[PDB]
């Protein structure tokens, strides 16, 4: 999971 | 927004759509190419091709279970492109590049047409 | 094999599937949650959820146009997860995390359950 | 395009  | 994003989600979805195609699950159309038949999902075909997008947004054609492609279309070129649609992988070779590019132009798959043009230009 | 790969293909496919959902094109099922209705594509739901995969591979249920979820399922939690399925983006917030995790457990969306568990553990 |  990432900060888009 | 303040969303988080799962990097591998789109790839995992496509991989699962390809597993459904392999097992012939919920396929809703047959594409006929020079008497060679290919089963697929209308939504995936539309998501990948400007031609299938136009065909399946047409009020009469959206309901067809069989689509016949132009007789000049090569079944191997179509098969390679159908595999690309479901995997992101294009089996481009010296022996198939002309058929693949002609099929991608007809199907309106602009990114495939672009790499074929570049690979042909490098060989001249 | 000796394939080339288009990096953005899977993401572009998913983006187009979400545009078809927005415009209600070729949606083939309604998911009913506590009298809230959500239109979707069966194949996308199956590609994202172990529960929808089991439902639509069932010989009788594969043909249903309406699926009713368990009454304990929260419509907002479902809406956030449906958006995630079609975009890879999860709108996870302090006010919805419990409903989102409970819905992801029921839908069998293991990666969503994992990040909810981790975000909850960080707040304790 | 890349070599996967
Ligand atoms: O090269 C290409 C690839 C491609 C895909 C589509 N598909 C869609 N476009 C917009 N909203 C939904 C969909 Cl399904 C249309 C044109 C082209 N041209
Ligand atoms: O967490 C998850 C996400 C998920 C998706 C599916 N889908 C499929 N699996 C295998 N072949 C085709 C499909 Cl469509 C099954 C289980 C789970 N569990
Ligand atoms: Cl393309
Ligand atoms: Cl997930």
């Amino acid at each position: 999971w990432v900060i888009p | 927004d303040s969303c988080i994003q799962f990097t591998r989600h789109a790839s995992d979805v496509l991989l699962n759509l390809n597993r459904l195609r392999s097992r012939d699950i919920l396929t809703d159309v047959v594409i006929v190419v020079s008497r060679e038949q290919f089963r697929a999902h209308k939504t995936v075909l539309m998501a990948c091709s400007g031609l299938f997008y136009s065909i399946f947004t047409d009020q009469l054609k959206c309901n067809l279970s069989v689509i016949n492609l132009d007789p000049e279309i090569n079944p191997e070129g179509f098969c390679i492109l159908l595999d690309f649609m479901y995997t992101s992988r294009l089996n481009l070779r010296e022996g198939n590049i002309m058929a693949v590019m002609a099929t991608a132009m007809y199907l309106q798959m602009e990114h495939v047409v672009d790499t074929c043009r570049k690979f042909i230009k490098a060989s001249e």
